[PDB]
RNA sequence: GUUUAUUAAAAACACAGCACUGUGCAAACACGAAAGUGGACGUAUACGGUGUGACGCCUGCCCGGUGCCGGAAGGUUAAU
């Protein structure tokens, strides 16, 4: 539920919260917790990678099964969970033989559900089973790039990707950026779609919940001087050239892949 | 409880598996207190024009008086078995059970 | 190390010669190909890390006699 | 690449054959597999005065070793009783491993090598048929019954 | 909120928002002769870059030039 904040400060003048009073209000499980440090951005090298990041709540890790092995035995949804690690909540599970684990919710999940892994589950949403044994035609999430390697694609809070096509050992893939990808069909997937699909609905509402979330303040590259980055200079505001990165490589319509070992697997691109 | 007509279509390859398929069928009605009228296989038929590529089917009509719940579980098997093409589940009035005129 | 376990060879320094004749330091990289070599004899496969011309040795002499080759050097393979 | 055979290749020589390969034709396939000796001069004196005709008796015992054990593979019956769904659809299929874990276990201690299958995966419930290459050229079919459990 | 420690605190920078574009994951990109590492133990509701700068009403015409994207019939064209 969006909620809209009322405006008794600048800074709450604009803040739309997404309240779910669904999610556990305590602390998380503490066995599948591990320490997450922080990076800043900055590698092995101590040079900064990538840049903006930097501060932030401190965070704990949550370990979340995508490689979800656990085929035949049952599990009941015990409690839907917060994580600040992803944009999509997550489910503490409890398998029949007393197992916990962590996994992406999905949509219409809730507490007190019992959801199964392996091929003889049934199709209903929380389910993971290959994709030789699911559907064409129906949304699947958490999917696996090879088989046994873990979910990679569709994990963001609102995601999900369509099965349209199978031909013997390769299912086709309908990527939520509308690319068209051939899969293997013994790739795992986790039927419906992922939970928290209004998160794209907030909005951070003041400069501080952005740096909350360790997102530093980004300066704009005209803002600057010629020796720090190409668009640079200027007596006054001015842009005469074309935009490029702070490395000098055309940012607006200039394509980067260069992948000529998954060009096999990819049936047509994004539009 | 509700008089239900049920007429599917099977993949006529699959001709083999559907006495399987009814006796699962009639289980699963008789099986949740439901009454099953009458029964009837119509065999492969000639279809009016090539649904999913191919020309023939099999036919089966059944007509079931089960509450409501369990025919929605019953459509759910017709959705996801591919041996069976087409389903169509009619209510009805009441219980029917004289021969249908193709029977004949 | 980017040095052919066979044939010793190594990333010798040169010069880009331009049109202008103007000289800026550059790098000979030897074709160094990690492979796994059939030792019969030892019934096992070795890789060396051997550029395309000690492959054209170990062609001509045998992998026996370049393997001897390299401990009476004292490398390891 | 002058090399001298082990053993008949479909497509160039015989036994006591000197036929110029590519490179990484003898070097990758032949000589790893035992199949084929580079043409050294040494080699040829060591392989034609005597193994010319030793390795003919040789490829001969290979071959008798073979027909002993492809005859009796006349049984035509695996029983693989394996998980499956109702009116077909298999849940879990049988490779080339399984299908040489049965026959193994009535007949030919067979290896996963040497099982040959169009598809492989099997999915359909019920009776099959799987072909075998023994030999490189010798070959059998068993009529394989994949029976749900 | 930030800024010229030591003549400039501002209308400059940042900002939430908006849009364009790149990026299918061994991601783009970045630091590194390389191994690797950051991005991220994240997976397109994600990440990078660029411009604009809450909100309200809006954002018109021009693809000739310069870029970028797509095209592959012809002309031209390197080592070989
Ligand atoms: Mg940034
Ligand atoms: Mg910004
Ligand atoms: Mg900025
Ligand atoms: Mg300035
Ligand atoms: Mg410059
Ligand atoms: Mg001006
Ligand atoms: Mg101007
Ligand atoms: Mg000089
Ligand atoms: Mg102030
Ligand atoms: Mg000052
Ligand atoms: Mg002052
Ligand atoms: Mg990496
Ligand atoms: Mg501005
Ligand atoms: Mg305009
Ligand atoms: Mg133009
Ligand atoms: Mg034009
Ligand atoms: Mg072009």
């Amino acid at each position: 539920a969006v909620v809209k904040c009322k405006p008794t400060s600048p800074g709450r003048r604009h803040v739309v919260k997404v309240v779910n009073p669904e999610l556990h209000k305590g602390k998380p499980f503490a066995p599948l917790l591990e320490k997450n440090s922080k990076s800043g951005g900055r590698n092995n090298n101590g040079r900064i990678t990538t840049r903006h990041i930097g501060g932030g709540h401190k965070q704990a890790y949550r370990i979340v099964d995508f490689k979800r092995n656990k085929d035949g035995i049952p599990a009941v949804v015990e409690r839907l969970e917060y994580d600040p690690n992803r944009s999509a909540n997550i489910a503490l599970v409890l398998y029949k033989d007393g197992e916990r684990r962590y996994i992406l919710a999905p949509k219409g999940l809730k507490a007190g559900d019992q959801i199964q892994s392996g091929v003889d589950a049934a199709i209903k949403p929380g389910n993971t089973l290959p994709m030789r044994n699911i559907p064409v035609g129906s949304t699947v999430h958490n999917v696996e790039m090879k088989p046994g390697k873990g979910g990679q694609l569709a994990r963001s809070a609102g995601t999900y990707v369509q099965i349209v096509a199978r031909d013997g050992a390769y299912v086709t893939l309908r990527l939520r950026s509308g690319e068209m990808r051939k899969v293997e069909a013994d790739c795992r997937a986790t039927l419906g779609e992922v939970g928290n699909a209004e998160h794209m609905l907030r909005v951070l509402g003041k400069a501080g919940a952005a740096r909350w979330r360790g997102v530093r303040p980004t300066v704009r590259g005209t803002a600057m001087n010629p020796v720090d980055h190409p668009h640079g200079g200027g007596e006054g505001r001015n842009f005469g050239k074309h935009p490029v990165t702070p490395w000098g490589v055309q940012t607006k319509g200039k394509k980067t892949r260069s992948n000529k070992r998954t060009d096999k697997f990819i049936v047509r691109r994004r539009s | 409880m509700r008089h239900y007509e049920i007429v599917f279509m099977v993949h006529p390859d699959q001709s083999e598996q559907v006495p399987g398929m009814i006796e699962r069928y009639t289980a699963a009605i008789t099986g949740a207190e439901g009454k099953i009228h009458r029964l009837e296989d119509w065999g492969r038929r000639q279809l009016a024009y090539p649904i999913n590529k191919l020309h023939k089917a099999h036919y089966v009509l059944m007509n079931v008086e089960a509450p409501q719940e369990v025919i929605d579980e019953l459509e759910t098997t017709f959705r996801f078995n591919d041996a069976v093409i087409r389903s169509m589940v009619m209510r009805t009035k009441h219980a029917v059970t004289e021969a249908s005129p193709m029977v004949k | 190390s980017r040095v052919c376990q066979v044939t010793g060879k190594r990333p010798v320094t040169g010069n880009n010669r331009s049109h202008a004749l103007n000289a800026t330091k550059r790098r000979f990289l030897p074709n160094l190909h990690s492979h796994r070599f059939w030792v019969e004899s030892e019934k096992r496969f070795v890789t060396l890390r051997v550029s395309a011309k000690g492959m054209r040795v170990i062609d001509k002499k045998g992998i026996d006699t370049v393997l001897a080759e390299l401990r009476a050097r004292g490398e390891k393979y | 690449m002058q090399v001298i055979l082990l053993d008949k290749v479909a497509n160039l020589g015989s036994l006591g054959d000197q036929v110029n390969v590519k490179a990484g034709y003898a070097r990758n396939f032949l000589v790893p597999q035992g199949k084929a000796v580079p043409a050294t001069k040494k080699n040829i004196e060591f392989f034609e005065a005597r193994r010319a005709e030793l390795e003919a008796k040789l490829a001969e015992v290979l071959a008798a070793a073979n027909a002993r054990a492809e005859k009796i593979n006349a049984l035509e019956t695996v029983t693989i009783a394996s998980k499956a769904g109702d009116e077909g659809k298999l849940f879990g299929s049988i490779g080339t491993r399984d299908i040489a874990d049965a026959v193994t276990a009535a007949g030919v201690e067979v290896a996963k090598s040497e099982v040959r299958l169009p598809n492989g995966v099997l999915r359909t419930t019920g009776e099959h048929e799987v072909s075998f290459q023994v030999h490189s050229e010798v070959f059998a079919k068993v009529i394989v019954n994949v029976v749900a459990e």
